[PDB]
């Protein structure tokens, strides 16, 4: 019926959701990775 | 991403000095009057705590009486037996006189120790 | 040449006791923490977890602001004294009648003020040290 | 409506909150023992 | 003849350097406003600016 | 008239002898001691930050997975 595997199914389903929240992820994923690469730098 | 401090810091050195032995974050050994002093401490409140979750159920029961719905409506009764044995396993002291999540407080005190460790050196790098 | 050289010490001595007897409050409110996760309150993994997540960031935040203010505080100190440095001359000018003995203890008294400021100059500045990190947990919260 | 023992009595009745509630009052005598034991026991 | 003439002067050296230790602070929060930004909480298009 | 102090001004002179050089707004350099002192601080507080955002972040998908919506309903799309 309805549960969570099914909710993040239909998320996940429609293109235009995905690929913001893709696009978000990706933006949050390098903005850790450039923190990542100035501590190191830092250091 | 994250850090421990380096080894020759004074101020992990003088936290252990002071607290004596945690479990799996730090090795140094010192007055540890602190360790079962804490350790007495978490089973008084453990106890007292024991006296107030039986209250607490007492008022709860007598709530959802008064609207004499099965399961209960105040509170989930799925998350109930989890919650429970968590909050007891974390209030649970070792033999050194720690419960789990006086670690954990001890965990985040050193790792910001650590990220302080980082901005400083960073400051004398520069200089 | 005394005070000076040594009170940024006294202030971030300071400053770490005060720290030190947060991490002790903290430890101590970890017990009162893990019971309050037993609560039968709602459906929440955290219980009243307010107190948990303001008191750990509070102590996990204190030593790097308290850093922060100790560099702060030294780059502040030279524009203090170069403020007063730009000052003085001008605003001690015409008390420099003023003939004799009057313009003799008028020296004094300005030296009186000059090294005066300088104390109180830079000592704010040092509580700068202890201004940022409360401060700072009035934006979280 | 129905008086307090009645809604008592049903609570207790149902087979899934019983097994609950006994093993949360089971977690809670072993943790008043365990305290009891230590305050005992350091003294 | 002393006091009163350098008091004033004082006084404003001291309220200048409470706004330097408040542009100093208002520095320091500027990062944590410009993270506020990703959280649409509230009526506000700012996120949390107050 | 337009805001712009004076050029002679010591107010913006103390103000970048402090902070160092601020690109546009300043001209000039000191002790830039504050200037990787902030670079540091931005850089910690923006690892800080991202981990808080990848927190809030499964909140909100697990809030809207129990009500069965997009996105949840204060965050859009």
């Amino acid at each position: 019926m309805a549960s969570k595997k099914e909710n993040l199914k239909s998320l996940f389903s429609n293109t235009r959701t995905r690929v913001i929240i893709i696009f978000t992820a990706a933006l949050l994923i390098i903005a850790v990775v450039i923190g990542f690469f100035k501590i190191r730098g830092a250091t | 991403l994250s850090f421990a401090p380096p080894a020759s810091d004074l101020s992990v050195v003088f936290l252990g000095n002071l607290f004596g032995v945690v479990d799996g974050v730090l090795h140094g050994t010192g007055s540890q009057i602190m360790g079962n002093m804490f350790g007495v401490f978490n089973s008084a409140v453990l106890a007292l705590g024991g006296i107030i979750i039986m209250y607490t159920l007492m008022v709860s029961t007598m709530n959802t009486a008064h609207e004499g719905q099965m399961l209960g409506q105040k509170w989930s009764s799925i998350w109930i037996p989890l919650r429970s044995t968590f909050g007891l396993a974390l209030l649970i002291p070792k033999a050194s006189g720690y419960c789990m999540m006086q670690v954990f407080f001890m965990w985040v005190i050193v790792q910001g120790v650590g990220a302080a460790d980082k901005i400083w050196e960073a400051a004398l790098s520069y200089l | 040449a005394y005070y000076i050289p040594v009170l940024p010490y006294m202030i971030f001595t300071f400053g770490s006791f005060a720290w030190l007897i947060a991490v002790i409050e903290a430890m101590v409110a970890a017990p009162i923490v893990a019971l309050g996760v037993t609560h039968p309150e709602g459906n929440e993994a955290f219980g009243k977890g307010e107190f948990a997540i303001m008191i750990l960031v509070n102590v996990f935040l204190r030593p790097s602001l308290m850093i922060i203010g100790y560099i702060a505080a030294i780059a502040l100190s030279y524009v203090g004294v170069w403020i007063l440095n730009a000052g003085f001359d001008h605003a001690i000018s015409y008390i420099q009648g003023y003939t004799g003995w009057a313009g003799v203890y008028a020296f004094f008294f300005s030296i009186l003020i000059y090294t005066s400021m300088y104390l109180i100059i830079v000592q704010k500045a040092f509580t700068l040290i202890a201004h940022l990190p409360d401060k700072v947990l009035r934006w979280i919260g």
